[PDB]
């Protein structure tokens, strides 16, 4: 029931800077002297690292501690008449590259100026991708992974998709308009060192069928507002 | 950097107990708590363990937490697959102004299923990508148990390192593992050697795809 | 049994007060949850370097509790004149400045 979503995935330039917010749902964002009162904190994580803390906001007021690691280029701020939180982080450099959740938590208890927490983050938002580099957007070639004997088992056979120096993530892949989908796999990315990133979609099929039906590959980036499909055929 | 303690790594056999210590000091786990979360693979993390002990609703049982001094443990009673997943320390530190810390998190790895040698397809740079003047190989790896390869690309025979990517390993539908792998070479260098080959090294033994411009 | 001293955050929860002896009790919340634990107590007239002057009339004032925002009250028997009340150390100490006589 209770439920943040956030804003979507956010792609800028070294030395940009992003806003990301975080929109709260089953419960009352703000207390009122009635309700339970939460915070809003947000926590980011780069891809297969840890968990790193940035700072917590307590809707009420809207005071807020960031961490030491962001003082000077966060901002956290909140619209209390839409239930929306948000974060602004500012000097990107690449190492900014993550995942970035807002997290709900019991506000915590006031000692002078010191602020105690005694709860979990007991719900988190599905995250929001911010990717900082050099690159600028660009919409993927799409080459067919042809089957061949080669790539055939017994009776059946692997075709795929190859979505090669597109940026930034994601692209989402499907066959035959999503009519398709038992036998298919679509890997995770690489990023090449130029910065772009690839990936594969790949099918098993029954080798039968190579010459009765059509095997359409259907690439989308939104990104760079770019769809294209592909027929991958045996030859 | 983390500013708890926890092991990188943790394994079991489904239906053993496994758990996972969290040392901190005197200003975070000492005199506040420790909070656990579990993070499954592509999601967000989820609070698993509250306040040393405590499950949030919908966290079976089997899931238990206790705190002792400056450390606490996560005890995962009756693993089961589901459970591979990072598990993530967390208590609040008061010194100075006051900041969330966190483990460096633990993976937890659960061996329950059957040894199964990898499934590898290995294509070709395709006429459309050698007519963009490129040439990426790629090595699609599939079905196999337990989840850590290796990758070795082949010019011919010699090893090849350079223009090398490849993809950290996931667990599919079929609760087997798979990963991709691509080697980037100019179409010069595609017709200029006889084959290439991807090697995968699984468990001691290798399975080897080769292709041929011809 | 052997108490360490309290490590977190005191808070005033009411305003110190006479007692009929001239003494003061004061009531303190405590932030952490290490207890039981050692309430750091003194009266002080130099804040920088924390010399005392006075004395406790709670023999082991203790937080009890081992979770947080528990209460516990102690009794302190000032100097004649002007001094502080001091609880916790560091820069989380809390301070009231306390005039007997």
């Amino acid at each position: 029931e209770v439920q943040l979503v956030q804003s979507g995935a956010e792609v800028k330039k070294p030395g940009a800077s992003v806003k990301v917010s975080c929109k709260a749902s089953g419960y009352t964002f703000t207390s009122g002297h009635t309700f339970p009162s939460y915070d809003i904190n947000w926590v980011r994580q780069a891809t297969g690292q840890g968990l790193e803390w940035m700072g917590w906001m307590n809707p009420n007021r809207g005071n807020t501690g960031y961490a030491q690691k962001f003082q000077g280029r966060v901002t956290m701020t909140r619209n209390t008449s839409i239930n929306t939180a948000y974060m602004e982080l500012s000097s990107l450099r690449s190492e900014d590259t993550a995942v970035y959740y807002c997290a709900r938590v019991r506000s915590g208890t006031n000692y002078g100026s010191y602020y105690y927490y005694y709860y979990g983050m007991d719900v988190w938002g599905q995250g929001t991708t911010v990717t900082v580099s050099s690159a600028s957007t660009k919409g993927p070639s799409v080459f067919p992974l042809a089957p061949s004997s080669k790539s055939t088992s017994g009776g059946t056979a692997a075709l795929g998709c190859l979505v090669k120096d597109y940026f930034p993530e994601p692209v989402t892949v499907s066959w035959n308009s999503g009519a398709l989908t038992s036998g298919v796999h679509t890997f995770p990315a690489v990023l090449q060192s130029s910065g772009l990133y690839s990936l594969s979609s790949v099918v098993t099929v029954p080798s039968s069928s190579l010459g009765t039906q059509t095997y359409i590959c259907n690439v989308n980036h939104k990104p760079s507002n770019t769809k294209v499909d592909k027929r991958v055929e045996p030859k | 950097s983390y500013e708890l303690t926890q092991p990188p790594s943790a394994s079991g056999t489904p239906g053993q107990r496994v758990t996972i210590s969290c040392s901190g000091s005197s200003s975070n786990i000492g005199n506040n708590y420790v909070h656990w979360y579990q993070q499954l693979p592509g999601s967000a993390p989820k609070l698993l363990i509250y306040r040393n002990n405590q499950r949030p609703s919908g966290v079976p049982d089997r899931f238990s937490g206790s705190k002792s001094g400056t450390s606490g443990s996560l005890a995962i009673s009756g693993l089961r697959s589901e459970d591979e997943a990072d598990y993530y320390c967390a208590s609040w530190d008061d010194s100075l102004s006051g900041h969330w810390v966190f483990g460096g998190g633990t993976k937890v790895t659960v061996l329950g299923q059957p040894k199964a040698a990898p499934s590898v397809t290995l294509f070709p740079p395709s006429s459309e990508e050698l007519q963009a003047n490129k040439a990426t190989l790629v090595c699609l790896i599939s079905d196999f148990y337990p989840g850590a390869v290796t990758v070795a690309w082949k010019a011919d025979s010699s090893p090849v390192k350079a223009g090398v990517e490849t993809t950290t390993p996931s667990k599919q539908s079929n609760n087997k593992y798979a990963a991709s792998s691509y080697l980037s070479l100019t179409p010069e260098q595609w017709k200029s050697h006889r084959s290439y080959s991807c090697q995968v090294t699984h468990e001691g033994s290798t399975v080897e795809k080769t292709v041929a411009p011809t | 049994v052997s108490y360490s001293l309290c490590t977190a955050a005191f808070t005033f929860t009411k305003i110190p007060a006479e007692t009929l002896h001239g003494t003061v009790t004061v009531e303190v919340q405590y932030a952490g949850t290490d207890g039981p634990c050692k309430v750091p107590a003194q009266m002080a007239v130099d804040m920088q370097t924390l010399t005392p002057v006075g004395r406790l009339i709670t023999a082991n004032p203790v937080i009890t509790e081992s979770t947080e925002n528990s209460k516990m009250m102690l009794e302190l028997d000032p100097p004649f004149g002007d001094s502080y009340i001091v609880i916790g150390v560091g820069e989380k100490k809390i301070t009231h400045h306390w005039h007997r006589s």
